[PDB]
RNA sequence: CAGUACCGUGAGGGAAAGGUGAAAAGAACCCCGGGAGGGGAGUGAAAUAGAGCCUGAAACCGUGGGCUUACAAGCAGUCACGGCCCCGCAAGGGGUUGUGGCGUGCCUAUUGAAGCAUGAGCCGGCGACUCACGGUCGUGGGCGAGCUUAAGCCGUUGAG
RNA sequence: GAGUGAGGGCGCGAGCGAUAACGUCCGCGUCCGAGCGCGGGAACAACCGAGACCGCCAGCUAAGGCCCCCAAGUCUGGGCU
RNA sequence: CAGGCGGUAGGGGAGCGUUCCCGAUGCCGAUGAAGGCCGACCCGCGAGGGCGGCUGGAGGUAAGGGAAGUGCGAAUGCCG
């Protein structure tokens, strides 16, 4: 704050000591690093990216997964009608799931969608699943190799 | 991420409140007072449990000693009147059958005594 | 029923108190007189209060002079207004300056 | 009238089927009849003898009926910043009914 | 000189007590009910003496 | 929960003294007779007892050599004096008085040392003014 | 409505100070009346809703209540039978205290404490080793003679 | 992975000192400190005993005690004060 | 079941109390979040946790564990 720089006596003073007009003793003063925009850069690789979710659907499937690697629904783009295949298959708000759908046609159409997917790119969302179960895959290729 | 004070320490020092009420100075309206009792208050509250203990008890005694005096005998010895007995029992306290009812004690004496012969 | 008040003073609190404890237990006559007459202060003011105070409680609350026994009042402080006092070596002498409040209250009969 | 005896470091007397307290003690609740030795009885209209011990071929009826209770009580060190307390306290309580012997 | 401590309320009251206010006191008139005070002058009984205000 | 609280006693009364009472040796377990001894329901706190006295105890048993040979002496001075005194002396003035003395060296004390000790007509009758009994043990 | 009040001589230096409500709808009227500051009424879901008004604790306030007290000695509080006013049919639960017992506190220093060796206004409220990077022993691990890629480039709402 | 030498009281060996000090240097033993929580000690950490969560209107004994202010024979002698 | 248990610094075991995360297009919630005054029941050795009443006036975040400007009587401290 470049603070007034020194200041009050000594010896006597206002009978409490002090010199460094940086007074960490106020709500406005100097006090500690808590926080730190270095918010630590920390990570992994993707010799687990992998070995994760094998395991976690392997018993996921034992919940119901499945997966037509590419199935249609109609107009790609309209919102209803995707989910005119999600009854067709069998499939209702509840149970929650997801899936990996690399083209913006379906993506630029599912919209909004809650309990549900609708990625298309490739991030990976495992998690998500967790609070949800079933699912399907763009071509085992998609996954990588 | 941040953390300040607020209500935490006050509550801490509140419960001693509760436990101040009725007290004179500081100590019936103060944290770092009552705290200070908690110690006094508290360790002699607690302490004063051998204390309260170690009171009832000796006062018995006493009044034992009182009138065993009046049939003539007397404690120490006395308790020996109950060894050379067969066994040894009272609990100087239950020996109350004097405060209400104690000519029942009376044959005691009798008791206690005639071993020596 | 039988009531008024007496908050927003200017001064001492505790030179009123027993004031009060003066004319605490009497009647509207007692209190009313003896004290209105009755130098030192307090009196110029605690008077225009039971003026109003039963004037009203016998208006908009029907009442009856003479019986109206003292009830008591409530023996409190106010707020303040603040200025320092210079000195020797423009040292620390300051303060401000007490006003005053409490309760006023009889009954019918 | 009285009667006499102890319950673990605890004499004990009574006269017809009242009771209290005094920790606790192994066998279901009160729906069983148990009874230890005695001493002496009572000096007044029934009795007059006390002697070695008494409770020679001689037990009391003491009745059940559980009611067992977990109690409260309260500590802390407390004397130069050693009150290391963060420790209250309980404590046994058992309650059941006499009879006799 | 100077002290080092804080006041104590129990010897509030306590030294005060005597501060119990004395009230005045008064009597009773002529004429009308002017209750004047022993030597005093008021328009409420007036009086029949000197002469002040009224009297009825 | 055995209590002994009889609600209330109401001490006794007795009587004795005589040119054969060795003074203050005897005091000690006086005292110790009034509180309440014999008075079993005998509570410590509250003050039961009995209520006695001595008469013809101007100069009861002169005890031993006391005399000349004991400064009765308690009363601190303030300027620089207090007092003194030997036996020749108090063994006279006022004979109760003295006795009082012997055994208030010890005695006991406290809102109960003070009550128990009410009652403690002395002097040299014999006969007990404002009596109402004196069951006197030899 | 502060870089102001303000303190300065310059430089300089620096304050405090957000919160009625859905809507001011912001108080009509008439008796206290010095304007002030009152009571009613009304609006008003809400006046323990009205202008240092949000909700409003805490140090400091007694009205007024209840239990205590003028032979009396004390870190004071405690433990004890007892009595003394609310509550439970009962069991008791209470509040307080008589006396009796019992009682050298508290936060910092050191052969050595309670201590007139320091500090302690008082209550509230703010207050102190993360973390970066860097070094280096353990821990669930995976790979495991093998075991690990920066700085970018497509791409990432996001992610990659 | 941390304290660490600013210890001292007692007793003994022993040097200091006017067998001068609740002192100094060591040794050592010691326990206080760190056991100012017991108890005795009249009141007083370092001297003796005794080393610590419940409940106790429970009992046995060591230090240590039995006229008083509070506990248990003004016991028994048998003398000697 | 023998045992252990005072114990300054130090050095372990946890647990507890204390503000963002997803859970939060899940769930209480105006027959109330939140503050509170009160609680003399229950659960916590404790940490506390409750747990229910009356004043209280707009939100909360489950199990879980994932992050920590706190676990503040005080320093004749800052301030009010």
């Amino acid at each position: 704050a470049y603070s007034g720089r020194k200041i009050w006596p000594q010896k006597h003073t206002g009978r409490a000591r002090h010199g460094d007009i940086g007074a960490p003793i106020f709500v406005g003063g100097g006090v500690v690093f808590g926080p730190k925009p270095r918010d630590y850069s920390y990570t992994l690789p993707k010799k687990v990216r992998k070995k994760g979710l094998a395991m976690a659907v392997a018993d996921r499937a034992r919940e119901g997964k499945l997966l037509l690697v590419e199935a249609f629904a109609g107009v790609n783009g309209k919102t209803k009608e995707f989910l005119a295949w999600a009854k067709e298959a069998g499939l209702d708000g509840s149970e929650s799931v997801l899936l990996v759908t690399g083209n913006e046609l379906v993506r630029r159409a599912a919209r909004n969608l809650p309990w549900v997917v609708t990625l298309a790119p490739e991030g990976l969302n495992v998690y998500d699943i967790v609070r949800t179960e079933r699912l399907v895959m763009d071509l085992d290729a998609w996954e990588v190799f | 991420p941040r953390a300040k004070t607020g209500v935490v320490r006050r509550r801490k020092h509140k419960k001693i409140l509760k436990l101040a009420k009725g007290y004179w100075g500081l100590r019936s309206k103060s944290f770092r007072k009552a705290r200070e009792t908690l110690f006094a208050a508290g360790n002699y509250a607690y302490a004063h449990r051998k204390r309260r203990k170690r009171d009832f008890r000796r006062l018995w005694i006493v009044r034992i000693n009182a009138a065993c005096r009046q049939h003539g005998l007397n404690y120490s010895t006395f308790i020996h009147g109950l060894k050379k007995a067969g066994i040894e029992v009272d609990r100087k306290n239950l020996a109350d059958l004097a405060v209400r009812e104690p000519q029942v004690f009376a044959e005691l004496v009798e008791r206690a005594k005639a071993a020596q012969g | 029923e039988a009531k008024a008040i007496a908050r927003y003073v200017r001064i001492s609190p505790r030179k009123v108190r027993l004031v009060v404890d003066l004319i605490r237990g009497k009647s509207l006559e007692e209190a009313r007189n003896i004290l209105r007459y009755t130098n030192k202060r307090g009196a110029y003011f605690v008077a225009k209060v039971l003026e109003s105070a039963a004037a009203n409680a016998v208006n908009n609350h029907d009442m009856l002079e003479d019986r109206l026994y003292v009830k008591a009042a409530y023996v409190d402080e106010g707020p303040a207004l603040k200025r320092v006092l210079p000195r020797a070596r423009g040292r620390a002498d300051i303060i401000k300056k007490r006003t005053s409040h409490i309760t006023v209250i009889l009954g019918e009969k | 009238m009285f009667a006499i005896v102890k319950t673990g470091g605890k004499q004990y007397r009574v006269e017809p089927g009242l009771k209290l307290r005094v920790e606790k003690l192994d066998a279901e609740p009160g729906a069983t009849v148990e009874l230890p030795v005695l001493l002496l009885g009572g000096e007044k209209t029934v009795v007059g003898t006390p002697v070695v011990e008494g409770a020679s071929v001689v037990a009391e009826v003491l009745g059940h009926g559980r009611g067992k209770k977990i109690l409260v009580s309260k500590f802390k060190a407390k004397v130069q910043y050693r009150r290391k307390k963060g420790h209250r306290q309980p404590y046994t309580e058992l309650l059941i009914k006499e009879i006799r012997g | 000189p100077v002290p080092k401590k804080k006041t104590s309320k129990a010897r509030r009251d306590a030294r005060r007590s005597h501060h119990a206010l004395t009230p005045p006191i008064l009597v009773p008139c002529p004429e009308c009910k002017a209750m004047k005070p022993p030597h005093t002058v008021c328009p409420e009984c007036g009086y029949y003496a000197g002469r002040k205000v009224l009297e009825v | 929960v055995k209590t002994y609280v009889p609600k209330q006693v109401e001490p006794r009364w007795v009587l004795i003294d005589a040119e054969g009472k060795t003074l203050g040796r005897l005091a000690t377990k006086i005292a110790t007779l009034l509180r309440g001894k014999h008075r079993p329901d005998w509570t410590p706190n509250v003050a039961m007892g009995d209520f006695v006295v001595v008469v013809n105890a101007d100069k009861i048993r002169v005890t031993g050599k006391k005399l000349e040979q004991k400064i009765y002496t308690r009363y601190s001075g303030y300027p620089g004096g207090l007092k003194k005194i030997p036996l020749e002396k108090m063994l006279a003035t006022h004979p109760e008085r003295v006795l009082e003395h012997a055994v208030k060296g010890m005695l006991p004390k406290g809102p109960l040392g003070r009550r128990l000790f009410k009652r403690l007509k002395v002097y040299a009758g014999p006969d007990h003014p404002h009596q109402a009994q004196r069951p006197e043990k030899l």
